[PDB]
């Protein structure tokens, strides 16, 4: 019959777990509220965009980011939970990099933000490792036939970001202007930075 | 653990529910969604009751149909609650009483785990390695698509971490190992039935052996 267990509403179960622990003095005052603020306000792909724009305008930093990602990120003070050992992977005219956690959802939280529903989906977890070109295509990114795709499966403690290619038409842009076109999806690797017409 | 969570390479799924740069909305789509991670950190950092590895494993231990029908954040509510009961901190009775209804949990572990292996090799960038052809019923950070397959070392980490197969069961013998970015050709993993180039898997030293 392949039946599923009858369950109380998820909100009731989640708050039950909170109340059971809190009622036993195991949750410090303002603890979950503090985490919610960190997750919503601090952990953000704006941080990864800042790192990319710096790398694009500063060859010395670019080299540091690609050789010791952790150190480069630390310079900005952006190390944190699920982002303690950082590797940045470089897109090239012949290579497109893409990140997944096939086993769960592992993501460089502090610099990419918490993963989106789609990244944590069974569809993405199952398919991108095996058919990344078709997956990106379906998502709206056409990777040229003469460009290799490399998928990084986040299976241990390395936390990844993609350093995308800098698009033509951005020559001389400020770091702020560049940051604007480096989206969360560019950092994950499923999108290429876009220059307006 | 060869569970339904080991999804890479499974066929039959539909479209990824996203178009690039589409609005994903707020970080949390319901008022409870911050609770699983925050209560996990209370357990890990404040109580010292379990590791993050035990959280991954308890989610792997959801009954398989239960795993498949449960949304992401809810799996972690179930997982963290299960660990709190297994560690003797909470009871299922009090969870269900407070919830006002059923709160089924992950299944008990069927493995005690395994220690970090004593015999391993320090590998260098460019070296060819094979993923050990081993079956582990408890927690392991090796997706089955790479078991027994051969790849090249692209990175050896400059830090070391406890062996997941041990710490994921709360064992005292997890030691510490570096991990290796191992690059596999797509055809090594999926033969002709792939449209990719290469796949890089971040593998603990204890999962590897010299190639041939
Ligand atoms: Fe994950």
């Amino acid at each position: 019959e392949n039946a599923a267990p009858a369950q109380a509403p998820v909100s009731d179960r989640a708050w039950a777990l909170f109340r059971a622990l809190d009622g036993k003095g195991l949750v410090p005052d303002g603890y979950v509220e503090g985490w919610k603020k960190t997750f919503e306000e601090d952990f953000s792909p704006r941080r990864g965009a800042e790192l990319v724009a710096r790398a694009w305008t500063d060859p010395e930093f670019r080299q540091l980011l690609l050789t010791d990602g952790t150190a480069a990120v630390a310079q900005y003070g952006y190390l944190g939970p699920q982002g303690e050992y950082i590797v940045a992977v470089e897109d090239t005219p012949t290579l497109k990099n893409v990140i997944v956690c096939s086993l769960c959802s592992c993501t460089a939280w502090p610099i990419l933000g918490l993963p989106p529903t789609w990244y944590k989906s069974f569809e993405y977890r199952a398919r991108v490792v095996r058919e990344p070109r078709k997956v990106l295509s379906e998502m709206g990114t056409e990777i040229a036939s003469d460009i290799e795709i490399r998928v990084y499966d986040t299976t241990a403690e390395t936390r990844y970001m993609v350093l995308p290619q800098r698009p033509a038409g951005t020559e001389g842009w400020s770091q702020e202007q560049l940051q604007e076109i480096v989206t969360k999806d560019c950092l994950i690797g499923v999108a290429i930075p876009q220059v307006p017409t | 653990m060869d569970g339904v969570h080991d999804l890479a390479g499974v066929q039959g799924f539909g479209k990824v529910p996203h178009t690039v740069n589409a609005d994903i909305g707020p970080t949390f789509h319901a008022e409870w969604e911050h609770l699983p991670y925050s209560l996990m950190f209370a357990g890990v950092a404040e109580l010292g009751a379990f590791s993050v590895d035990e959280v991954r494993y308890v989610v792997e231990r959801m009954e398989p149909r239960h795993y498949m029908m449960t949304p992401y954040y809810e799996r972690y509510v179930i997982g963290v609650a299960t660990l709190m009961v297994e560690k003797g901190i909470l009871t299922q009775d009090e969870l269900e009483s407070l919830a006002g209804g059923p709160f089924p949990l992950s299944r008990p572990s069927e493995s005690e785990g395994r220690p970090a292996p004593v015999e391993t090799t320090t590998f260098e960038v460019g070296q060819r390695v094979r993923v050990r052809d081993e079956y582990v019923p408890g927690h392991i950070r090796m997706p089955a698509y790479c078991r027994g397959r051969v790849g090249t070392i692209s990175h050896r980490t400059t830090e070391k971490w406890p062996f997941p197969d041990a710490i994921g069961h709360g064992r005292n013998d997890a030691g510490e190992e570096p991990t290796y970015h191992v690059k596999f050709a797509a055809e090594e993993l999926f033969g002709s039935d792939t449209d990719g180039g290469s796949v890089v898997v971040d593998l603990f030293e204890g999962y590897l052996e010299p190639a041939a």
